[PDB]
RNA sequence: GACUGCCGGUCUCCGACAGCGGCGCAGCCGCAGACAACCCCCCGGACUUAAGCAUAUCACUAGGGGGCGGAGAAGAAACCAACAGGGAUUCCUGCAGUAGCGGCGAGCGAACAGGGACGAGCCCGCAUGGCAAUCGGCAUCGCCGAGUUGUGACAGCGCACCGCG
RNA sequence: GCGCGAAGCGGUGGUGGCGCCAUCGAAGGCUAAAUACGCCGCAGGACCGAUAGCGCACAAGUACCGCGAGGGGACGGCGACGA
RNA sequence: CAUGUGCGCAGCGAGUCCGCUCCGCGGCGCAGCGAAGGCCAUCGAGCUGCGCACAUGCGACCCGAUAGGCAGUGAACUACGCC
RNA sequence: GGGGCCGCGGCCCCGCUU
């Protein structure tokens, strides 16, 4: 308790303070990391966003 | 009956479409008959001249050896049509000489 | 039933030609393996899934 | 082998062939139908179905009958009116592969958007979706009817006039 | 385009200026060790074609390998067996050589993974190439996302894998018939498929 | 009934003969042998077993060479059933007959039409005794795509 | 707070280094070793079948080497077709024990369709020149670095979830 | 693998060459789902019921043997656990 | 178990087959002949299931070789060489 | 034996070195 509150604000955290899931899932790319898209794929998924429509015949 | 089948074959009339023009697919845009820079072919060969099958060609073709030539480059680039067309890309170098 | 380095011990011992278990040490070894007749033998047509259940 | 008999053609000399039981039949429809029926909880308003062409089907064979293709092309979107862009957003599926060959087939999938296009109901976001109470469709958005082919008849003074 | 003058002057490989550039360029590749690691691409033009950026945490490391087949690796001839399988000495590997030499590439930076691989230069006894390296760690990559599909975890040894573009050429993988050895996702994908005996339940 | 092991037990040599006996595979495997000892059991029930005949096609199609023939005599059978009996009692009403549109590509000849009166047949061949048992009752036979 | 349950701490030593590699790098990191059912890459038998046997077969298997992942691999046509044309991959059905290969012997042997499951599409490179608009690191809003042998782009996630019958 | 080595148009068309016509755009990259699967967990079963069923219902990969790689068993039952 | 054949039984029958799937114009049959070009009947009950016998491939009724291969382990016995 | 193995010079021969 005592070492999280130093170091929490830390660029680098002590690894015993970091939770450790598992090596490769610290090394995995975050959520904001695999979510990275190029500028073609964010304009077309801007000028053409996801439409909220329903059917019937 | 392949050949009978084949020959007393019927199309079915469809009606083709006139009107409309191709919408140019993205990732498939090419002019294949204006490929490559001119500029830029241009400039590479002034650099880099000729391969040395292709001065040996020249020298066929100079010397009244067009046969030959044919011969020459089809068993170097292994294909008669590349074969034709760098016969008259290399008869337009010696008309020019 | 086939767990076993089993093999013949061949004619000439007096003893039947059955596979029998390798090494020694045990009561195990040199006892007859593999065969349906052999205690820890595998069944001879051992019964598969690939049996037709359904009719 | 010995009598009078069909030549055998069994094939299972190699050690290696495996076989594939389907004890697994009953239990995966049953996931099947239980991710069906997820997908369609997760896209409540919207049809599960994507809005597929009508093709004719390749060879001598089969080229009496159409099935369902899959995707219209570019060009009949925009006959249609649509961006082939925009159609994806709505649930039209685009194929940029298919080539117009002639009027008929296209002039059947352009009205066949037009159809589909005129029957949406849209809405502004996910939360006004999902309250609308609009029952969504399930199932293949307006496939071909399969139908016995009509026997056409003329009159037999009349048949003459036709087929000389 | 400078990306144009680049590439046809690289396409005239019996030049003058080619020969005497494959000289020297194969004179220093062949003084340094078998798998070293270059400062730069040496055609900067073909890299990028295969990926390359000039992006810290993109390496090239230069490989060279042995040219022509590889013999079967028994005493004296003696393959103990059939004599359809006594050949000795006209064998070709299954994998090419530039596949080969992402993998002594990829042995030898193990914290990178390779991109792509591209030929750099050849004589009589060797092949020189040019292996671009990603690091998987450094955030220029991780933060990039044209690249940091690298970083996955799938993507650790694709060339070990035959997942690059030299090392997948082996595979026979390919569209229609000329390819029909490999449906299903590869040669024992396919061989598996066609060797189950699909058992239904009501057969 | 039960299978025939459940009654030989009790009998030495199940079924298989004291003398001769149920070996492993005399004879050899499969098929072998068709030229040297089994040669009597091939020049008996499959004489043609060996050997080529003519001129082999690398990828015959299926669905290119389709071409199947239907009788003149089922051409009013096509006719679906609710359909038919207008047709039937209709004697100045002739049917258009699409033998594409129901899966048949050549007419043969065989048998006679099911009623004397004109039809209008469309296939892609018909054999010259379908063209003239069509169009001598007054129909015509028209070669469809 | 007995006996328990769930989770977390502590967790000796041997065993993953002559280490190898990335990043200007006061330093920070990665690889190694395990797993061996599934999957990918390479290497690759023989018994066996052919009533012998050498090609063939067994089998592109077993086995060995290497490498991943929760699946993998494949995958958005330099495809199929020859029609009135279809349209990524994978899987099922089916084509089909067929076309074909084969001491044309033993034996081996696919593909397009049609039907279906499932469905999804995208990107780098030749990006401004009225100014790299981009990124990494830090002791941080300022340096240092990368980079013109050319850098450059955000749509998806999360919590809650009984105690009696 | 080696030799030769392209093009602005090229590849292909069950695969001799050439020509037609037709159809695609290789030699750069990513991509869910349907697909496969042991350990393990869970639930079942016209399965086996202690020489069976896993090698092991038991202090089982144990005892034990082999220089070593490795090999590898046997063995279940009182009762109201109150006497 | 797969695939056949024959017989018996069963359902339907110029048709027949639920069980791939969320829905087979898929197979076979209603007619053959030829290498093919081409010819096309004067003509014919089948399809599917269940059961048995039998043939073949599979470990193939059970047990059995000498062999061959692939991958490993041993110079503590013993052979030689060195320190 | 032929080819590939990218060097200069001079008369297959002779020098040269890179
Ligand atoms: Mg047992
Ligand atoms: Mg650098
Ligand atoms: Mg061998
Ligand atoms: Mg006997
Ligand atoms: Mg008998
Ligand atoms: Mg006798
Ligand atoms: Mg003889
Ligand atoms: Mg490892
Ligand atoms: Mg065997
Ligand atoms: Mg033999
Ligand atoms: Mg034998
Ligand atoms: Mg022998
Ligand atoms: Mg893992
Ligand atoms: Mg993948
Ligand atoms: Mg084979
Ligand atoms: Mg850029
Ligand atoms: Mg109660
Ligand atoms: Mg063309
Ligand atoms: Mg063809
Ligand atoms: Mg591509
Ligand atoms: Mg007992
Ligand atoms: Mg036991
Ligand atoms: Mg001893
Ligand atoms: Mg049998
Ligand atoms: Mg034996
Ligand atoms: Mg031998
Ligand atoms: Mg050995």
């Amino acid at each position: 308790a005592e070492m999280y509150e130093k170091h929490k604000n830390d660029k680098r955290m002590p690894k015993d303070l970091r939770p450790r899931l598992t090596k490769a899932k610290r090394m995995a790319l975050t959520k904001r990391q695999l979510n990275m898209s190029v500028h073609s794929v964010c304009k077309r998924r801007r000028a053409y966003p996801r439409m909220y429509f329903s059917y019937s015949e | 009956m392949r050949k009978k089948l084949r020959r007393m074959r019927v199309k079915y009339p469809v009606t083709p479409l006139v009107g409309i023009e191709p919408i140019p697919r993205p990732g498939k845009k090419h002019d294949w008959n204006n490929h490559g820079s001119p500029m830029a072919k241009a400039i590479a060969s002034e650099i880099c001249g000729l391969a040395p099958y292709e001065k040996k060609a020249l020298e066929l073709i100079k010397s009244d050896q067009e046969r030959k030539c044919r011969r020459f480059l089809k068993k170097r680039l292994g294909n008669l049509t590349r074969t034709k067309r760098k016969q008259e890309a290399l008869t337009a170098i010696a008309r020019e000489q | 039933g086939m767990q076993h380095s089993a093999h013949s011990w061949g004619t000439g011992r007096a003893m039947a030609r059955v596979p029998r278990v390798s090494g020694s040490g045990t009561t195990r070894s040199g006892q007859g393996a593999f065969a349906n007749f052999c205690r820890k033998g595998r069944l001879a047509h051992p019964t598969k899934v690939i049996r037709r259940w359904q009719r | 082998m010995k009598h009078n008999n069909t030549l055998p053609n069994n094939h299972f000399k190699k050690t290696a062939i495996r076989f594939k039981t389907w004890f697994n039949q009953p239990a995966k429809k049953e996931k099947r139908i239980q991710l069906r029926k997820e997908k369609a909880e997760k896209m409540y308003p919207m049809p599960v179905e994507k809005l597929r062409p009508i093709v004719r089907c390749s060879s001598i064979r089969y080229n009496i009958k159409q099935r369902l293709g899959r995707g219209f092309t570019p060009e009949e979107c925009r006959a249609a009116g649509l961006d082939y862009n925009y159609a994806r957003t709505i649930g039209i599926a685009v194929d940029m592969r298919r080539k117009n060959m002639n009027k008929e087939t296209f002039d059947q999938n352009v009205e066949r958007i037009k159809v589909y296009t005129s029957r949406l109901t849209f809405y502004k976001d996910r939360k006004e979706a999902k309250a609308s109470g609009a029952a969504q469709h399930i199932g293949k958005i307006m496939p071909p009817k399969k139908t016995p082919p009509v026997v056409q008849t003329i009159k037999v003074e009349e048949i003459a006039q036709k087929f000389p | 385009s400078a990306s144009e003058y680049l590439r046809e002057i690289r396409k005239k490989k019996q030049s003058d200026l080619a020969r005497y550039l494959g000289t020297i360029r194969n004179y220093e590749f062949r003084l340094n060790t078998a798998v070293h690691r270059a400062e730069r691409p040496t055609f900067p033009e073909r890299a990028h074609k295969l990926g390359y950026k000039a992006k810290q945490g993109i390496c090239i490391f230069r490989v060279r390998i042995r040219r022509g087949g590889r013999k079967r690796l028994v005493n004296n001839g003696n393959t103990r067996g059939k004599p359809v399988n006594a050949g000795i000495y006209q064998l070709k590997p299954a994998n090419s050589l530039q596949s080969m030499a992402e993998l002594k590439a990829g042995k030898r930076a193990g914290n990178l993974r390779v991109l792509n691989s591209y030929w750099v230069g050849q004589d009589g006894v060797y092949k020189y190439f040019e292996v671009i390296m990603v690091d998987p760690n450094h955030n220029a990559i991780r933060n990039d996302p044209k690249l940091n599909w690298i970083c996955k975890s799938t993507m650790k040894h694709r060339e070990c894998r035959g997942l690059t573009s030299a090392s997948r050429k082996s595979r026979g993988l390919g569209k229609g018939i000329r390819y029909n050895h490999t449906i299903g996702g590869s040669r024992k994908a396919a061989w598996r498929r066609r060797n189950t005996v699909s058992l239904r339940r009501y057969r | 009934k039960d299978k025939k092991t459940r009654k030989l037990r009790g009998h030495v040599s199940h079924g298989h003969g004291r003398v001769g006996k149920h070996r492993k595979h005399p004879g050899g495997r499969g098929k072998c042998g068709g030229m040297a000892h089994r040669k009597t059991l091939f020049m008996k029930y499959h004489p043609d077993h060996f050997g080529k005949r003519g001129m082999n096609c690398t990828h015959l199609k299926k669905n290119a060479r389709y071409a199947p023939p239907i009788n003149v005599s089922k051409l009013w059978s096509l006719i679906p059933k609710s359909q038919l009996e207008t047709i039937m009692n209709d004697n100045t009403i002739a049917p258009i007959i699409n033998c594409r549109s129901f899966g048949y590509h050549i007419v043969r000849g065989g048998g006679q039409l099911s009623l004397k009166r004109p039809i209008v047949v469309m296939a892609r061949y018909f054999t010259p005794k379908a063209v003239s048992m069509i169009e001598s009752l007054g129909g015509r036979c028209i070669i469809s795509p």
